[PDB]
RNA sequence: GAUUACCCCUUCUACCUUUUGCAUAAUGGUUUAACCAGAAAAAAUCUAACAAAGAGAACUUUAGCUAGAUACCCCGAAACCA
RNA sequence: ACAUAAUCCCAAAAAA
């Protein structure tokens, strides 16, 4: 004949060890701890998936701001960068949009230059 | 300098800059958009959502605002109380004849995101029907973008 | 004076003395000195050089040193489906490599 | 077995409310021998010589005094460790002197435009006890250090570190040392603190001294503009110039602090 | 430190806690007077506990000055419960639980110092300026 | 996830059972501990023994025969009879 | 022309 021994108590101890910092019975009771842990992991996956989206949106906002400071909008800047064969990511572009206004000013100048040259070649 | 292991860039926080916006015939709610952009701080490359880096916007001559179309008499502002049948309809005309600074403010009040930061940035907004600005004794930056 | 490189499908802003972690392994022994390409170069005299779709190999260079190969803190990934009795728990540890940027070379043409 | 895991859990839970002091002899699990440590020390670093001086470098007076004390107490036998400390203090003496000379040479060659006061300040900060001891503890020298009383206290690790320095000076010569130390210290600094501790008293006046010494021109502060804020902090735009040529410009909350920061930026500007 | 404890005494823990928090932080004299003229079932008991604590403080610890003694800590725990049968209507019996309270008193020498005063303007001007710089 | 050694902001419709479909205002649960509900080899697949024979006086057999190993859980009536 | 507080998801806007 077997016994329950320390197995269940150790599993509960582990779950509750992962249940620390939780609020109320969820950091005390085992069942609510598990129920909260599942949700915690699902939210971990989902938020780690949407983190890139949030960061991307934030970067787009920053670059949009820095662009609007120079008189042009975000999409025009993007198009100009595409036709300038610039594969630079929006993260580094935002970092330059913050710390190094000179580089972004140069890119904006080249952007307006390409836009004016295209508008003059089309006419 | 130095940067370590995939981190977003925000240091601490900075000081907001007070701005001035002119009245006289600019479309209502069309100004509220960019004023909400300045309120959120979306015009700053250093912008952060949680940090609330938004600035302080002061607009003047709100009674000189001009709404196009027939919307003057046709716009109905609803104010309802807890009491039954306490539904109140106030036209833009009469509201302008009474409390004009409310109108534009309401146009801003729907632009901002909800919860805390809404009211937080709402306290950064001040409107006056006529021009008297003791706060102009304090030097501020003036931005002109008429429509 | 700073540079912008690209590795492992990710672009990074590199400066002297900086420590940058890159995904997994570079297949390079620890202590060795390696060279990286250049997407962008910006001089603090406000003099910028941007080539497409790459910069000059003869014009500019970037040399860094590998400190070691570490492992990031374990991430718990769990998939759960409602009333399908579907639960999958997987602990994933992402491999990383510590790179110490030493010399950013810029020469005149 | 459940008994071994209950005993391991009870020991691991007993160590939470009780913290034992760190011991130097029981620190390393494997047997600690002199030759093993100096061998690894020779394999890691480029060149290592004078094994006797190297061992002596990690020897402190406290261990000797304690040892002799135990010798007198027990009274079993008598041995003389006396030569160790006497040989160590000399290496430390020469070590300090040559360190001062070497660092002075470094600040002289690297920054020729740096005034004497700046040199003195940077030397005082670079030779400071806290920083050097921090570098020591970061290099895990405390593991190779031998202290009877306690491993932790700075007077041990610092003197030990300087003894190691002097040992490298005698054994490996200057050429190697110049490689070693110069690498670490610079990497440690990294901050603006270098010129900040020299700015702790009358930044403006110091700038006056520097300008009067070099270009012989009295600095003038003029407010170029003001953008006020009553709520948090007001912003004043303060220019600083000499002979109608603007040296610097900067914002400030108060006139005093603004002038301080302007004088600081101008101070580091004339550093080059 | 002078510790004193009373166990297996039957009184409401929630009610005794009212007079327990009352003398916490307070000096021996003020606590004595309070417990003396305080009206409740816990007043007498906690008065006895305090008196015994003072007797132990004087006799065992040989304290020079009685004025240097104050109440540092006071707490009330819950002991075993006595289950009794409360007869109700329609042939139903409810369970009446008679509770217990274990009273613990911890005394420390020296003058009592407690400051609950907090300046609003200073704390605001400091916390705001420190939060804006972080 | 960010962020400070704490929090506000942003990203998300309890579990289980029963169902075409439940966060569902369908079902079960105060919490915790412990107790508590898939144990049957004929033919077959598979691992070995020997082979026109296997198998401990019993049966099978136009490659069989012998042995081992693999799949079919609990609680509940209203009532009947002595 | 239906029966609790409005707009057929905020505020507004215009006619690549």
């Amino acid at each position: 004949l077997r016994s329950r021994v320390t197995d269940r108590y150790w599993r509960v101890q582990e779950v509750l060890k992962h249940a620390r910092h939780f609020r109320g019975r969820k950091n005390r009771c085992y069942r609510l701890a598990v129920r909260a842990v599942t949700r915690a992991f699902v939210k971990c996956t989902r938020a780690r998936r949407l983190k890139k989206r949030s960061l991307r949106t934030l970067w787009i906002n920053r670059i949009t701001a820095a662009s609007q400071e120079h008189g042009l909008k975000y999409p025009a800047f993007i198009i100009n960068l595409i036709k300038c064969q610039v594969e630079l990511n929006r993260k580094v572009l935002a970092d330059l949009a913050i710390y190094e206004p000179k580089t972004f000013k140069s890119l904006a100048a080249l952007a307006k230059r390409r836009r004016x040259x295209x508008x003059x070649x089309x006419x | 300098m130095s940067s370590f292991s995939k981190a977003p860039q925000q240091w601490a926080t900075f000081a907001r800059v007070w701005y001035l916006l002119d009245g006289k015939m600019q479309p209502p709610g069309k100004l509220a958009a960019m004023a909400s952009v300045k309120l959120q701080g979306l015009h700053k490359p250093v912008y952060h959502q949680l940090s609330d880096c938004g600035d302080h916007v002061v607009i003047m001559n709100t009674r000189h605002i001009a709404f196009s179309g027939n919307k003057w008499e046709q716009k109905v502002y609803s104010s309802h109380t807890g009491y039954p049948g306490g539904f109140r309809q106030v036209t833009a005309a009469q509201l302008h004849q009474k409390d004009p600074v409310a109108i534009v403010k309401l146009a801003i009040y729907g632009m901002l995101p909800k919860n805390l930061h809404r009211r937080t940035m709402m306290q950064r907004l001040h409107l006056f029907p006529d021009e008297d600005i003791p706060e102009d004794i304090l030097k501020n930056l003036v931005e002109e973008l008429p429509q | 004076l700073f540079a912008v490189v690209h590795f492992a499908g990710h672009q990074w802003k590199v400066t002297a003395e900086d420590l940058i972690l890159i995904e997994n392994e570079l297949d390079v022994a620890c202590g060795e000195r390696i060279r990286l390409e250049k997407v962008l170069l910006v001089g603090a005299d406000n003099f910028t050089l941007l080539g497409k779709p790459l910069l000059g190999k003869e014009l500019v260079r970037v040399e860094a040193t590998v400190i070691e190969k570490t492992e990031s803190w374990p991430k718990i990934n769990m998939k759960f489906q409602k009333r399908k009795n579907y639960q999958r728990k997987r602990i994933t540890v992402n491999p990383q490599t510590v790179l110490r940027i030493n010399s950013i070379e810029x020469x005149x043409x | 077995x459940x008994x071994x895991x209950x005993x391991x859990x009870x020991x691991x839970x007993x160590x939470x409310x009780x913290x034992x002091x760190x011991x130097x002899x029981x620190x390393x699990x494997x047997x600690x021998d002199y030759h093993a440590e100096i061998q690894a020390f020779g394999h890691r670093l480029q060149e290592t010589f004078s094994l006797d001086l190297l061992k002596t470098a990690f020897v402190n007076s406290c261990y000797i005094k304690s040892e002799e004390a135990k010798r007198q107490k027990l009274g079993i036998d008598k041995e003389a460790a006396l030569l160790n400390l006497k040989d160590n203090q000399e290496l430390s003496e020469q070590g300090i002197s040559f360190s001062q000379t070497c660092l002075t040479q470094f600040f002289e060659d690297a920054f020729p435009d740096l005034p004497t006061e700046g040199v003195t300040s940077l030397v005082d900060f670079l030779t400071s006890e806290e920083v050097v001891c921090h570098v020591a503890r970061n290099l895990a020298v405390e593991q190779l250090a031998l202290s009877a009383e306690f491993p932790v206290p700075p007077p041990v690790l610092r003197q030990t570190f300087f003894a190691v320095i002097g040992a490298l000076l005698q054994s490996s010569g200057p050429e190697r040392t110049a490689l070693f130390i110069r690498d670490f210290l610079i990497t440690q600094m990294t901050g603006k603190e270098l010129f900040e501790m020299w700015t702790i008293t009358n930044p403006m006046g110091l700038l006056v001294e520097e300008l009067k010494k070099r270009k012989i021109s009295a600095p003038e502060s003029r407010l170029t503009r003001q953008s006020g804020s009553t709520t948090a902090l007001p912003v004043y735009f303060v220019g600083l110039y000499c002979d109608r040529k603007l040296i610097a410009e900067g914002p400030g909350e108060t006139v005093l602090v603004a002038e301080e920061e302007a004088a600081r930026v101008a101070l580091r500007k004339l550093f080059g | 430190e002078i510790y004193h404890c009373r166990r297996q005494i039957k009184y409401s823990k929630d009610k005794m806690w009212y007079l327990a928090k009352l003398i916490r932080g307070m000096s021996i004299d003020q606590a004595l007077a309070q417990l003396e003229f305080s009206d409740k079932k816990g007043a007498q008991i906690i008065k006895e506990v305090l008196l015994e604590a003072q007797d132990m403080a004087v006799r065992d610890h040989n304290v020079e000055f009685r004025s240097n003694l104050y109440v540092a800590e006071s707490t009330s725990g819950r002991g075993q419960y006595l289950k009794r049968i409360r007869y109700h209507g329609r042939g139903r019996f409810g369970i009446m639980e008679k509770v217990f309270c274990h009273y613990f008193v911890k005394l420390v020498e020296g003058x009592x110092x407690x400051x609950x005063x907090x300046x609003x303007x200073x704390x605001x001007x400091x916390x705001x300026x420190x939060x804006x710089x972080x």
